RNA sequence: CGAAGGUGUGCUGUGAGGCAUGCUGGAGGUAUCAGAAGUGCGAAUGCUGACAUAAGUAACGAUAAAGCGGGUGAAAAGCCCGCUCGCCGGAAGACCAAGGGUUCCUGUCCAACGUUAAUCGGGGCAGGGUGAGUCGACCCCUAAGGCGAGGCCGAAAGGCGUAGUCGAUGGGAAACAGGUUAAUAUUCCUGUACUUGGUGUUACUGCGAAGGGGGGACGGAGAAGGCUAUGUUGGCCGGGCGACGGUUGUCCCGGUUUAAGCGUGUAGGCUGGUUUUCCAGGCAAAUCCGGAAAAUCAAGGCUGAGGCGUGAUGACGAGGCACUACGGUGCUGAAGCAACAAAUGCCCUGCUUCCAGGAAAAGCCUCUAAGCAUCAGGUAACAUCAAAUCGUACCCCAAACCGACACAGGUGGUCAGGUAGAGAAUACCAAGGCGCUUGAGAGAACUCGGGUGAAGGAACUAGGCAAAAUGGUGCCGUAACUUCGGGAGAAGGCACGCUGAUAUGUAGGUGAGGUCCCUCGCGGAUGGAGCUGAAAUCAGUCGAAGAUACCAGCUGGCUGCAACU
RNA sequence: AGGACCGAACCGACUAAUGUUGAAAAAUUAGCGGAUGACUUGUGGCUGGGGGUGAAAGGCCAAUCAAACCGGGAGAUAGCU
RNA sequence: UAAGGUGAUAUGAACCGUUAUAACCGGCGAUUUCCGAAUGGGGAAACCCAGUGUGUUUCGACACACUAUCAUUAACUGAAUCCAUAGGUUAAUGAGGCGAACCGGGGGAACUGAAACAUCUAAGUACCCCGAGGAAAAGAAAUCAACCGAGAUUCCCCCAGUAGCGGCGAGCGAACGGGGAGCAGCCCAGAGCCUGAAUCAGUGUGUGUGUUAGUGGAAGCGUCUGGAAAGGCGCGCGAUACAGGGUGACAGCCCCGUACACAAAAAUGCACAUGCUGUGAGCUCGAUGAGUAGGGCGGGACACGUGGUAUCCUGUCUGAAUA
């Protein structure tokens, strides 16, 4: 049983985007951005826990930050989480 | 194009850091050119 | 012409990274003056 | 009410200098007399920075090549669209590893970088994008080798090394086809599968290792045979009937695709099986292996490409039918067969043969030891659950890697179409990708790279340097010498195209229908349809020339040295 | 059968010309040698400086070798410029 | 302590706070991912893979703790081999690593100079290694002296560039003694007698003094020029404060401060004082550091290069007496 304080802390935001949508309205995916360690029963958990719906698989894939120059000073972005969730049929979500 | 110092995606507006493409930034870049130039 | 540096990232880091030079007594010795000397880059290792 | 400093002027002293003042500047300076010095620069092929010169000169990075129309735009040789042209095509195409690390896609900008302009970009800025039980890594296993408890050794540091533990470049479970995105896909979707672990029920009941055995498990070369990838042709289906003579046909174009898996077990390869008894061996044991016997049966077993069936009433499919933001989106969908040729790929970790005598360990199978004794565990079915994590964009013979460059260099693996050809050479093309980021003219010397050349033909020159020439297949023929292999492709020479006949396509290869037999099948004969198809002879015929292009030995004689590779 | 033959890939580098502030701090073009072997190549590993390795040229050891590189002794010494 | 704040480039947004849990400063705390001595095994640092145990479970599985090595001690166990021992296992305590210089020790150069160079020098230098502390080291005479006497160690000034050493070359270079800084002496090798008696260590408490935030802190106006007065000209005032800094030009009197006066809930140093714990004090009678001193050989250190060379160290072979 996955702690209820670690599924709270495990999702961040909804990753909005053109795929998405597309993802959203045919495949019926949700795409969210997670925490970094998350693991895919974490975010199973915290799905079907947080958001009261069935939960069929999930996918993930680590989003690898960019470097940026600021000005002229060099920088970089954080790596990021996301997941693709694919809910099961008949379900809804906001 | 600036860099986001922050936007409100209230209504998808705010502020930002205006790097702006900043070709002064970018002339900090040629600044940059002239030094490594010189190496 | 093929030049001296082919690079290999498992064979820069058997060589010159940061275990092969806490391993032995002068590598720690290598490590003691790059952080006397304030080096940002202690080693090759990311 | 204008300091230092900067810039001028005037005056003054023998000189280093000094004073005054105009302008700039806009806040510090300092008499005198003493004191202390980082105390005076033109040179040191002096150090650092700035600016000159040559000079608006050389060059703008492969001699693969561009031309036009339209568009956008402030502006177009370079961008987009289009029609032509040319280039690669065993690569200048496609997929990867390594390495790089967002260079990917979209919008926007043109200062800088792009050896020119730039509306373009691998450039700037913002956003988006990498989806796995089966791919790869991690992981299990070990090689070379490293570390190394103890240990041995050593002035110290430390060296070596046992048990061990790391370490791939090698061994170890499993997924395919189609569709889709601006950008990912064996990752998403559809369809159809597969693997390994769990728990749980039910039946069955010897389970058990850090140990034993087997297996994994291994070389080079060579020879064929069977296949397939793939290609060609025919058939089939759809469309066409030709800008200029002809073309309803022995005519033209295009398509004719289909997987993993499951079932069958084939060509073919290996192998004698089976039962019982006994046993100084395998650290102990053993039902296992090994070894002795006896009996019975010649016929059981292992492996195995491909094919066939299913997967698949599907998917795909030329084309059509419609809307259209001209991008597209939706709908529908014919035929979907056969023969021949054929791999360097598969059977093949095979077979034959040779000497130089060709990894390990685990997984996997089996045997028992202690142990457990009706419990544990074991395999069999079914159900259920799980299969995490990391990588996945993009380049990858290159503008993204190593070369300081958007550098004519270097870089491992995989795929390997057509015609000719022995061929992965070479020539022209396909798929696909490019025209190499300065152009426009002119048509001097000279240089570079090539083409041809009167007569002569090495007279050039250190020297035939370089060029030119020879060049193929088949047959004839071929010297001294010799270590008897060679020399030798010696030298030298003849033929070579096309058409017709032999033979409306031969010999040969392939092999159907059909028929017969059978211990019955992926069977054995017979049978020759159809397809394919050299080579030769004879006759004729064209040109100056038939190995017509690319490709492709110059030869011989004497001699020094070193045996040779 | 062959350290066999001809000849592409691959490895090499005999000759000439170009170039020599190069396209390139050793290359291009046309020819050239080997090409089943004493072959070649990928990945990983080992050998360390008076030391390694070397079919041996004093060759190679990161564009550096009759003794690498870096730091230090060190402001070596310089009757020389 | 406070009326203003939410660190910076760096605005803005959304907010907090104004008499006291806004913020700020300080004390004690809490949290303190991963690597790293890194310590559960591994490892290409920031990564991979676990085991045991105790808990939970919505049976999917979660959470927490522990598990390195070595030294020492103790317990249990335990070979060949009877006992034994080696070995094994548990447990407890400790260590491990980093870091500027100074310090002690183990090793230990060369260039150079000598106008060459080999003895010598450079130089016990650089360097490497080991170990420690806030300092270390040394240290309480088997010492000097000179027939007078001194009285541990260390440091400074002289002695003195002397005496000497030395291819008697280049160069190396004391001591005795004197003036100072600072001063402190003890114990075991052993019994008794009286017995806990000094001192020290530890731990408390108490007082003082600091430290780690802080509080108060004097006294000037007018006019002129000027963009602006702190400048000029007047006239005052403060000073145990005319140190310094800032403010639109140069400010004792604008500001922050300064002199001076104070201040700590809490933590802590140092002093004293004392409690407690441990420690023994004094007296008597004794004893008085053997493979050692010394020696032979070879080296080294002493200023002293083996010289006529004392003394010290010892790799090797030996080897006394003992108040
Ligand atoms: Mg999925
Ligand atoms: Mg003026
Ligand atoms: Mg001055
Ligand atoms: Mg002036
Ligand atoms: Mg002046
Ligand atoms: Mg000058
Ligand atoms: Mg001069
Ligand atoms: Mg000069
Ligand atoms: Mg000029
Ligand atoms: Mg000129
Ligand atoms: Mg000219
Ligand atoms: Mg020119
Ligand atoms: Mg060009
Ligand atoms: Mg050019
Ligand atoms: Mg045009
Ligand atoms: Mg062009
Ligand atoms: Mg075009
Ligand atoms: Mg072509
Ligand atoms: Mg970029
Ligand atoms: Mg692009
Ligand atoms: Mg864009
Ligand atoms: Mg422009
Ligand atoms: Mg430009
Ligand atoms: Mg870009
Ligand atoms: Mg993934
Ligand atoms: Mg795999
Ligand atoms: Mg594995
Ligand atoms: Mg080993
Ligand atoms: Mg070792
Ligand atoms: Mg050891
Ligand atoms: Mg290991
Ligand atoms: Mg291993
Ligand atoms: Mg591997
Ligand atoms: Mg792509
Ligand atoms: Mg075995
Ligand atoms: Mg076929
Ligand atoms: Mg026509
Ligand atoms: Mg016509
Ligand atoms: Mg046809
Ligand atoms: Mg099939
Ligand atoms: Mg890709
Ligand atoms: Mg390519
Ligand atoms: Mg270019
Ligand atoms: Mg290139
Ligand atoms: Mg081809
Ligand atoms: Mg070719
Ligand atoms: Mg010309
Ligand atoms: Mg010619
Ligand atoms: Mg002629
Ligand atoms: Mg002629
Ligand atoms: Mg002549
Ligand atoms: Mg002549
Ligand atoms: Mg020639
Ligand atoms: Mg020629
Ligand atoms: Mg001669
Ligand atoms: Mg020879
Ligand atoms: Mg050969
Ligand atoms: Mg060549
Ligand atoms: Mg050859
Ligand atoms: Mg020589
Ligand atoms: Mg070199
Ligand atoms: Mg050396
Ligand atoms: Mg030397
Ligand atoms: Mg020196
Ligand atoms: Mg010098
Ligand atoms: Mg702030
Ligand atoms: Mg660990
Ligand atoms: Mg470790
Ligand atoms: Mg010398
Ligand atoms: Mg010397
Ligand atoms: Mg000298
Ligand atoms: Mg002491
Ligand atoms: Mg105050
Ligand atoms: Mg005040
Ligand atoms: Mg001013
Ligand atoms: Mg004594
Ligand atoms: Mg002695
Ligand atoms: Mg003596
Ligand atoms: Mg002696
Ligand atoms: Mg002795």
């Amino acid at each position: 049983m996955i702690r209820e304080e670690r599924l709270l802390k495990v999702l961040r935001a909804p990753h909005v985007s053109e795929k998405a949508s597309t993802a959203m309205e045919k495949s019926n995916t949700i795409v969210l951005k997670v925490a970094k360690d998350a693991t895919k029963a974490e975010i199973k958990a915290a799905v079907q826990k947080l958001f009261e719906v069935e939960v069929e698989v999930v996918n993930t894939l680590v989003v690898k930050g960019k470097v940026k120059r600021h000005g002229q000073r060099i920088g970089r972005r954080s790596d990021w989480k996301k997941a693709y969730v694919t809910l099961k049929e008949g379900q809804n979500l906001d | 194009t600036g860099i986001v110092k922050w936007f409100n995606a209230d209504k998808g507006f705010g502020f930002i850091t205006p790097d702006d493409g900043g070709a002064d930034v970018f002339a900090h870049f040629s600044a940059i050119q002239m030094s490594g130039y010189r190496a | 012409m093929k030049r001296t540096f082919q690079p290999s990232v498992l064979k820069r880091n058997r060589s010159h990274g940061f275990r092969a030079r806490m391993a032995t007594k002068n590598g720690r010795q290598v490590l003691a003056r790059r952080r006397a000397k304030g080096r940002a880059r202690l080693t090759v290792s990311k």
